[PDB]
């Protein structure tokens, strides 16, 4: 959910992307500039929904 | 099918990096 | 996803035919003295 | 007549100042008359 | 035989401040006229009757917004010769109809031919291999494909790029909105060649300057070099070890290194030229059919590919009426695509 | 010792002469009002 | 050893094995034409030359056989719709078979010339070195080209001894193969005059015979021989490549703009016929003539031939495709089945409205309806909340005249908007989208594919000319510059004339 | 028939011949005056 | 053979003639638009893209 | 009857690595458009 | 080298390698034909382009 | 060197500056007058600020025919009252 | 048109002024090349 | 006919991979000296 409006954007190969359309998707607009390490999330499933991987990378 | 193709090609490139660095022709001074 | 299914063999020959060409030329260079 | 009379550094300085005058005039024109949006 | 031909050959090839040569007969008039047409047009000539645009210093444009614009779409692909049936010898009408655009484009094309002949001519006289001319084929492929083939595939010269800074920017944005040109793999190879070439330029220059031999005592190292010295001025051996250890691989052959620097940007420009030949025919890389089938049926499926097409659709609807005035597009407010609030 | 009218002389002036005329024309444009 | 990019240079001084390589290349190209023709024959549907012509089916070499008079199959059909014909041996199948057999004969010839490479004919009689007298070879080959050119125009195209060529009316409705007489006046240079094609081949062939005799009998001037390196076979490669890319640009241009040798019934319409509503104007003219002659609206439109309506449809515009949208046009919008008829839109006041047609530039286009004066009267809105021109507000209906929906009228907004969406593409057709699993996205025709490949090849061959021209003129420095290059040759002033040591 | 554009075509031919003619005329002239020393 | 075999890794002597290159390129434009100092030439090759990309950043 | 024009061919190891990298990267680039 | 019946027949046709005409030979005549050819290409180019318009020459499909 | 006189020699010579203290301002003034007399507008056909539109029209005088384009412009120019 | 004369007149007086200051050497340069 | 689509690539690799193996081995045998 890049823009924080509960409208998730698919970035990975297994979810319907090819090499040209795929991405690691920026973290959610609801987070803004807040620091979002894995341990600030209630679960990995939350962290992934909110674009946690982008910050870590 | 297509996902397997993309990841296979990618994996070959990373393998190729390994041989190009560690199993290169050695540069030899003369 | 409804991809073109010839895409698989097209990609596979695209990699294999020129790669095989290069390997043939390289190996017979090593085997020379 | 014979090349050497007028020192080069004065030639450079006068030519430079003319460039600055003429470019400043063009920037002046961006705020006046045509093309100024006013 | 020392006839008039050989005497002329003598004079053309004199060692003067500006070499001339046989190629100079083509190069110098055509280059000078193309440059003078561009300066004349951007200073004095309008685009009011062809585009509905002001485009000269006389009208109040600045260096970024002046242009020599393309002719009206109704001219088709007319050569627009001054003595042709449209202008009929009338210099003022010719300017108003866009005749300066074909004037610049055609004299420019023949001037480019002349410059490459000059590279061949001088190389043959001095005795060097003609690789500089060969590399120059890439700018010629670009100029010919973008300024000549592309409009020749389209409806008229009007859709060629106009000769100006902001007019070229409009050309970039038109190509995104209508052709989805960022998606095109031939453009991608062109990008890789240009950025790869800039990369090689910087890294080679920096590497040489930081593996220099101390060949003098001054802290300014430029003086410690002599054009006729026989020795390399920098250490290829140290450069090779540095990069092998930093990056894994390094050049070891200095001839290969400099051929590669020719090869990379030249090949890139040639690839981009092929893609533009496709766009002449609207043969675009616009879509991925598999993405469109999924997205048509699944209103929750969203990628950066579908996000960018919405942007292209905005570009087309919002710029087309002003950018294509001869089409007479009237798009009422209610048909214009817009998101929420904006 | 040196000549005055060379090829270089012609190349210099085919550029320099129109340049100055154009700079005067563009300088005048800065005072045009709508 | 040789780098990979130079392996073929071993033939430069071996004329027998050069001929063998050139024979093998010729065998491959002939075998491609035979096998391409067989593939097209196995997939071609001949059953509807009206709404499923060859150019809708991705046919690439079929139109080239038809252009010069091959129109029938051994199985009894012809591309003009006839049944029960007997084409003789020179059917599509007979042409494919002949190219296959030629391919195999040329393969055997290549083997002979490869093994028996050391023929006395290739040796210079004075020196015993391999040598080809290229100036005389040129005159021999130009003489044969002139004879062939002349006989093609004088006998094949005229019908004197041969079938002629494909000719049609200006709207591509009644094409067939016809004998064509030469046009000797200035209209012979009109690209759309087939008569000029006949005159060109007769006249240029005669010129080629004469110029061939000249080049057989007159040696090259010493000054041209040295300047063009006429002892170096690579000079012929350089200028041959230049001639070839010149020719490629020309055939790309005439395919894209149209000419008497690129008929629309073989390759499809041009993009420019859509830009200028070329077919729409002819349709309207015929409907006026009927209305003026007392017929009703339904009789006027029902008299429009389906083949003419199909040309007035953007799906047949070759500027609507995409680089990776592969296959025949039928794979996109479908296999056309029937004209639905001409859609007439009216508002609640009874005013006739006209849909703005899609220009070729736009992948998508809004739906906008104007009156005869170009005033907007209805549209399909994006934002509904301030719509004033919606079909619902304006009472837009659609009636059909001619075609399969002749005499019907629709008033429910959803159905009316449906047909208005189709009307931005021109005339409206029923398509079978199931047979080929068509995806609904436009593809280009053989006109588009031909033009793209040949413009690209022409541009690449320009680089080949530059490269081989450079190798010819700079052969002496190909491996590097002279290690003993005097700094004085390259510094300024030492010589009056650049590179001329006698002018110190 | 000599159409206006055919007349225009001849004017274009003559103009280019004149331009090429004077160009080579001047060039041959100057090359004869200022020869190289051998 | 490939001209690249004419250079040997580590050799003391330069592999091309800079004076011939300068003589060609000086005549292409004019003499003073051409470098004959390899060090300042290579500094220019470093500086131009690096400064340009700094401005882009 | 041995032909005198024959010549040995070479591809060195660096050229193999460069060639394989070009082909793999071109495949990685164009594959998406082949699948479409 | 190997002699053949057909090679003996064709021998005269490949026997003058290197034979030139002195000096400039027919170059000036060649230049005249080149110039005529250039004007010819210009004429057919500008007809196709509608820059040169001739009576009775309608550059259109409407010429059938 | 190629035999012409050095540029630094020429542009520091009094005779160069005697000549070019006249020829340079004279060209500049000629260019100024090309604009200030209004001659530039009429040579190139460029609208003055008051001649882009007629007083109440808001449509561009766009050329729409190839071979009557010259007459279309002349017609647009009449309609400026 | 008088504006054509107003514009060319500063250029024409510049041509004749440089000719005055250069004609001794110009005739001397043309003489040496003969 | 409704054949299995993977039959094409299965057959192509079945031919190509062991064929290429044999060709590699043969060509490097020929280029060994004498
Ligand atoms: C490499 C290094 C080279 C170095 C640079 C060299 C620079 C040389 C400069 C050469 C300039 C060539 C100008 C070509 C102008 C042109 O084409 O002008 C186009 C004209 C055709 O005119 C067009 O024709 C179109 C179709 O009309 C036809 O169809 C219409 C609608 O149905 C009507 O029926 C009409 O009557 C009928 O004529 C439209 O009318 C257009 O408005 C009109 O402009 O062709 C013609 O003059 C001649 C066409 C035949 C020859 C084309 C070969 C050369 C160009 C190849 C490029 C391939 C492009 C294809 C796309 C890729
Ligand atoms: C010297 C190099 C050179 C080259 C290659 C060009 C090339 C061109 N010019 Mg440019 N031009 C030049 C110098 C050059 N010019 C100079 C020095 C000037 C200043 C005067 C101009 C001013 C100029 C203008 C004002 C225009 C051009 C235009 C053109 C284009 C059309 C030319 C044409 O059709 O002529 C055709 C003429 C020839 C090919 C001459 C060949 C003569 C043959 C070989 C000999 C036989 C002729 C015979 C003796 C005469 C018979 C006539 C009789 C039957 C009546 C073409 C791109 C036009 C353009 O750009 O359109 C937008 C245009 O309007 N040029
Ligand atoms: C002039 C050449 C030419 C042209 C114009 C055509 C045209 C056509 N062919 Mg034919 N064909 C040809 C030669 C040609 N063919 C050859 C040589 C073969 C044997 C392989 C065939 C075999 C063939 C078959 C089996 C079929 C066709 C079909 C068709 C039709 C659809 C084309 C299509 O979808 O392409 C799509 C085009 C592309 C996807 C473009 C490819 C772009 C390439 C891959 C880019 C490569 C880039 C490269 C790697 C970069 C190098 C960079 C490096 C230098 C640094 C069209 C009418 C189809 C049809 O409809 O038949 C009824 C069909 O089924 N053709
Ligand atoms: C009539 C055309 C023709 C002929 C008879 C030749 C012949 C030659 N070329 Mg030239 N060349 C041509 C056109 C031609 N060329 C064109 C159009 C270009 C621009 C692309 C070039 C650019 C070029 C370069 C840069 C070089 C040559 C070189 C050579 C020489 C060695 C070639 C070799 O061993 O490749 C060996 C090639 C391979 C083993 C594999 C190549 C695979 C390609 C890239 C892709 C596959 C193509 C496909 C199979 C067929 C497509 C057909 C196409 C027409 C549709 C040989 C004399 C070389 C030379 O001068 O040596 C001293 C050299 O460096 N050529
Ligand atoms: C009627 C008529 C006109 C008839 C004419 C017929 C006729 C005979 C005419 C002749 C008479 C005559 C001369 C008339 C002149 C008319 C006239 C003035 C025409 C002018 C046309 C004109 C102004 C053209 C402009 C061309 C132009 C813009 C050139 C720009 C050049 C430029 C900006 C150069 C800077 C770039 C530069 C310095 C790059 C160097 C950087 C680089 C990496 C170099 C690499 C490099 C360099 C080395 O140095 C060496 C060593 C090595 C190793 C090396 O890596
Ligand atoms: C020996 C080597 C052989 C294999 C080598 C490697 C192959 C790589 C694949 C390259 C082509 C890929 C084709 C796209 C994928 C595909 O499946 O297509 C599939 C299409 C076939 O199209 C199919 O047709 C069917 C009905 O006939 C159905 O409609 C299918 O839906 C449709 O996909 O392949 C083609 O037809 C292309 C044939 C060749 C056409 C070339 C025309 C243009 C050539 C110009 C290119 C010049 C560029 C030079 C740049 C420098
Ligand atoms: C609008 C379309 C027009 C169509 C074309 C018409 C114009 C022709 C185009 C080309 C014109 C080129 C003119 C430049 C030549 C020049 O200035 O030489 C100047 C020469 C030689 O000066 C000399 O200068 C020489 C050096 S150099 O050649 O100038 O470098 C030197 O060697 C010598 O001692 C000295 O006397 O002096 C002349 O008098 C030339 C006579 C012209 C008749
Ligand atoms: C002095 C101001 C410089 C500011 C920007 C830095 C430019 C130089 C850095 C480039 C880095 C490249 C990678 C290292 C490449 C490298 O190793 O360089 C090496 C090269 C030579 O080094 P030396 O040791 O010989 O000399 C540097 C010191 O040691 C003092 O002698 O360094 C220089 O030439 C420094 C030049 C300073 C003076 C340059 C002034 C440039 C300003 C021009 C105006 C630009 C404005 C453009 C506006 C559009
Ligand atoms: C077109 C034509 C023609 C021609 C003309 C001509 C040839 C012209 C020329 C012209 C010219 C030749 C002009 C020029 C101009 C110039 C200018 C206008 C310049 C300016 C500059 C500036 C402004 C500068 C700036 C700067 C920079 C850039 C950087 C450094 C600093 C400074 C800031 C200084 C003829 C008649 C043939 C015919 C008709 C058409
Ligand atoms: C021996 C013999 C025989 C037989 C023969 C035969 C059987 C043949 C066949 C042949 C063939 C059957 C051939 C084929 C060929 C083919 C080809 C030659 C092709 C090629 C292709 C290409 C080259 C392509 C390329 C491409 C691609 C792939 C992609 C896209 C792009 C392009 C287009 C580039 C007989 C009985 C007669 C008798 C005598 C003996
Ligand atoms: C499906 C894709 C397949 C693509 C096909 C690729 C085919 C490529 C064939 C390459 C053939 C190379 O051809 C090979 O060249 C080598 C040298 O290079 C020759 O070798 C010759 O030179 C070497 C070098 O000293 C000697 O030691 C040797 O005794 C001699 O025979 C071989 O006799 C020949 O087999
Ligand atoms: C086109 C130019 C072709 C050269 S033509 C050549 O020129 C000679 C001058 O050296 C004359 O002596 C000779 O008679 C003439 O035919
Ligand atoms: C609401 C659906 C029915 C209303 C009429 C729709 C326009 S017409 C419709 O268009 C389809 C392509 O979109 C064709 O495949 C089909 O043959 C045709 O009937
Ligand atoms: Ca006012
Ligand atoms: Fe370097
Ligand atoms: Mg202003």
């Amino acid at each position: 959910d890049i823009d924080g409006i509960r409208e998730p954007v698919s970035g990975s190969l297994l979810y319907g992307n090819n090499i040209i359309t795929g991405a690691v998707v920026p973290s959610s607009n609801a987070i803004g500039l807040h620091f979002y390490p894995i341990w600030e999330a209630a679960s990995l499933d939350e962290w992934l929904y909110n674009g946690g991987p982008y910050q870590l990378i | 099918m297509e996902t397997i193709t993309y990841v296979f090609i990618f994996a070959c490139i990373i393998a190729l990096f390994f041989f190009a660095i560690f199993f290169r022709e050695p540069p030899r001074i003369t | 996803m409804e991809v073109n299914q010839l895409g698989l063999i097209a990609t596979a020959l695209f990699v294999l035919v020129p790669s095989v060409f290069l390997i043939i030329l390289y190996v017979q260079t090593e085997s020379q003295q | 007549s014979e090349g050497g009379r007028i020192p080069l550094w004065i030639v450079a300085t006068v030519a430079g100042m003319g460039v600055i005058v003429i470019v400043g005039l063009f920037f002046y024109g961006a705020y006046a008359g045509l093309g100024s949006s006013l | 035989e020392r006839g008039w031909f050989d005497i002329l050959d003598d004079w053309l090839k004199r060692d003067r401040f500006v070499f001339v040569g046989w190629s100079g007969i083509l190069l110098f008039p055509c280059a000078y006229l193309a440059l003078g047409g561009w300066l004349t047009g951007t200073t004095f000539v309008t685009s009011w009757y062809t585009h509905g645009l002001a485009s000269s210093y006389l009208e109040g444009c600045n260096f970024l917004t002046v242009a020599v614009s393309t002719p009206a779409n109704s001219m088709g692909h007319s050569l627009l010769l001054l003595w042709g049936p449209e202008a009929q010898g009338d210099f003022t009408r010719w300017c108003q109809l866009g005749g300066l655009w074909t004037f610049i484009a055609l004299h420019g094309a023949f001037g480019l031919i002349g410059f490459m002949l000059r590279q061949f001519e001088i190389a043959r006289l001095v005795g060097v291999r003609p690789y500089n001319a060969i590399a120059f084929s890439a700018p010629i492929a670009v100029f010919v494909s973008v300024f000549l083939i592309y409009p020749l595939g389209q409806s008229s010269w009007f859709f060629a790029p106009s000769f100006g800074v902001a007019a070229i920017f409009r050309f970039l944005l038109f190509f995104q909105g209508f052709h989805n040109w960022t998606l095109n793999p031939f453009h991608m190879m062109g990008v890789a060649g240009v950025l790869g070439g800039a990369l090689l330029c910087a890294i080679h220059g920096a590497t040489v300057e930081n593996t220099l031999f101390q060949d003098g005592e001054g802290a300014s190292t430029f003086r410690a070099f002599n054009p006729t010295q026989a020795e390399e001025t920098y250490s290829m051996v140290t450069a090779n070890r540095f990069w092998s250890q930093i990056f894994g691989i390094a050049f070891s052959n200095k001839r290969w290194l400099h051929f590669f620097m020719l090869f990379v940007p030249v090949t890139g420009l040639w690839m981009s030229a092929i893609g533009v030949v496709g766009l002449a025919l609207n043969l675009r890389s616009y879509d991925f059919i598999s993405q469109e089938i999924r997205a048509a049926e699944d209103p929750e499926f969203e990628t950066f590919y579908t996000k960018n097409l919405l942007l292209n659709e905005g570009i087309r609807a919002w710029m087309a009426p002003q950018d294509q005035p001869h089409e007479n597009f009237v798009f009422p407010e209610e048909v214009l695509p817009r998101g929420n609030a904006l | 010792s040196y000549p005055i009218f060379t090829v270089r002389w012609v190349a210099v002036h085919t550029l320099a002469v129109p340049t100055i005329f154009f700079l005067g024309a563009i300088a005048a444009m800065q005072f045009i009002q709508r | 050893g040789l780098p990979w990019y130079r392996v073929h240079t071993v033939l430069i001084n071996d004329p027998g094995r050069l001929i063998a390589a050139h024979l093998m290349h010729t065998a491959l190209v002939a075998g491609w034409a035979g096998s391409m023709a067989l593939y097209e024959l196995a997939t071609f549907d001949p059953s509807d030359p009206v709404l499923n012509p060859m150019w809708r089916q991705g046919m690439f070499v079929l139109p080239f056989m038809a252009r010069l008079g091959v129109t029938g199959s051994w199985s009894g059909w012809s591309i003009t719709g006839e049944t029960g014909i007997d084409p003789g041996f020179w059917s599509f199948e007979g042409v494919a078979l002949a190219h296959i057999v030629l391919s195999g004969l040329l393969f055997l010839a290549a083997c002979w010339h490869w093994v028996y490479w050391d023929l006395e004919l290739f040796r210079d009689p004075r020196t015993g070195e391999p040598a080809l007298d290229l100036p005389k070879m040129f005159g021999i080959h130009l003489f044969l080209a002139g004879l062939l050119c002349f006989g093609f125009g004088a006998f094949h195209l005229t019908g004197l001894f041969g079938p002629g060529m494909w000719v049609s009316d200006p709207y591509g409705l009644t094409g067939s193969v016809q004998p064509v007489a030469p046009e000797w006046g200035p209209d012979g240079f009109n690209p759309y005059n087939p008569g000029g094609v006949v005159a060109h081949h007769i006249a240029a062939g005669i010129v080629g015979i004469i110029a061939g005799l000249f080049h057989i009998l007159v040696r090259p001037p010493q000054r041209l021989y040295k300047a063009l390196r006429m002892g170096n076979i690579e000079t012929v490669l350089s200028s041959s490549i230049a001639a070839v890319f010149f020719a490629a640009f020309v055939v790309a241009g005439t395919m894209w703009y149209g000419s008497a040798t690129t008929p629309i019934e073989l390759f499809g319409p041009t993009r420019y016929q859509w830009d200028s509503s070329y077919f729409q104007q002819e349709i309207n003219r015929r409907v006026q003539a009927s209305l003026a002659s007392g017929a009703t609206l339904e009789e006027a439109w029902s008299a429009i031939p389906e083949k003419l309506a199909f040309y007035d449809y953007i799906g047949n515009n070759p500027a609507k495709g995409g680089l990776f949208r592969t296959g025949p046009m039928n794979k996109g919008d479908g296999i056309a089945q029937a004209w639905k008829g001409h859609a007439v839109f009216r508002n609640k006041e009874g005013e006739e409205l006209f849909v703005r047609r899609m220009p070729a530039f736009f992948e998508s286009f809004p739906v906008i309806l104007t009156d005869k004066n170009g005033v907007v009267k209805a549209d399909i809105p994006f934002r509904r909340a301030e719509s004033k021109y919606s079909f619902e507000q304006q009472g837009v209906t659609v009636s059909f005249y001619g075609g399969e929906l002749n005499g019907q009228t629709f008033t429910d907004p959803p159905t009316v908007k449906s047909y208005a969406r189709k009307a931005i593409f021109g005339e409206i057709f029923e398509f079978d989208t199931e047979t080929l699993n068509s995806d609904g996205i436009f593809r280009t025709s053989p006109r588009g594919w031909f033009t793209f490949a040949h413009a690209v090849f022409a541009l690449l061959f320009f680089f080949g000319h530059i490269w081989h021209g450079a190798r010819t003129l700079f052969r002496d420095v190909f491996s590097g510059i002279d290690p003993e290059l005097s700094p004085e040759q390259v510094e300024w002033g030492f010589y009056q004339k650049v590179g001329d040591v006698t002018t110190r | 028939t000599i159409t206006p554009s055919l007349k225009g075509f001849f004017i274009g031919l003559l103009s280019g011949a004149v331009v090429l003619g004077l160009t080579f005329a001047v060039l041959i002239a100057i090359s004869q005056i200022d020869k190289v020393q051998r | 053979e490939s001209a690249n075999y004419g250079y040997k890794f580590g050799q003391e002597e330069e592999t091309y003639n800079i004076v011939a290159a300068h003589g060609y390129f000086g005549r292409l434009i004019f003499q003073y638009a051409s470098f004959n100092n390899s060090r300042s030439l290579h500094f220019f090759l470093a500086a131009w893209p690096v400064v340009g990309v700094w401005f882009a950043a | 009857e041995p032909n005198p024009n024959r010549q040995p061919v070479e591809l060195n190891r660096t050229s193999l690595y460069l060639g394989l990298l070009l082909i793999l990267v071109l495949a990685l680039l164009f594959s998406s458009y082949f699948f479409n | 080298a190997r002699r053949t019946w057909l090679g003996d027949i064709l021998r005269p046709l490949n026997s003058e390698y290197g034979k030139v005409a002195p000096g400039w030979g027919t170059t000036p005549l060649m230049a005249v034909f080149m110039g005529l050819f250039l004007v010819f290409l210009l004429i057919i180019l500008e007809i196709y382009n509608s820059t040169l318009i001739l009576d009775g020459v309608n550059v259109s499909w409407k010429a059938l | 060197t190629t035999g012409e006189r050095p540029f630094s020699d020429i542009i520091t010579s009094v005779r160069y500056w005697v000549i070019h203290s006249i020829t340079i301002p004279a060209l500049f003034i000629a260019g100024w007058l090309f604009v200030s007399t209004g001659l530039a507008y009429d040579v190139f056909g460029t609208p003055r600020p008051d001649s882009y539109y007629a007083q109440e029209q808001r449509s561009i005088p766009l050329v729409t025919d190839r071979f009557e384009a010259k007459q279309q412009v002349e017609t647009f120019l009449e309609q400026l009252k | 048109d008088w504006r054509v004369l107003v514009v060319l007149l500063p250029v024409l007086l510049a041509a004749g002024w440089a000719v005055r200051n250069i004609l001794p050497y110009a005739v001397k340069q043309v003489q040496k090349l003969l």
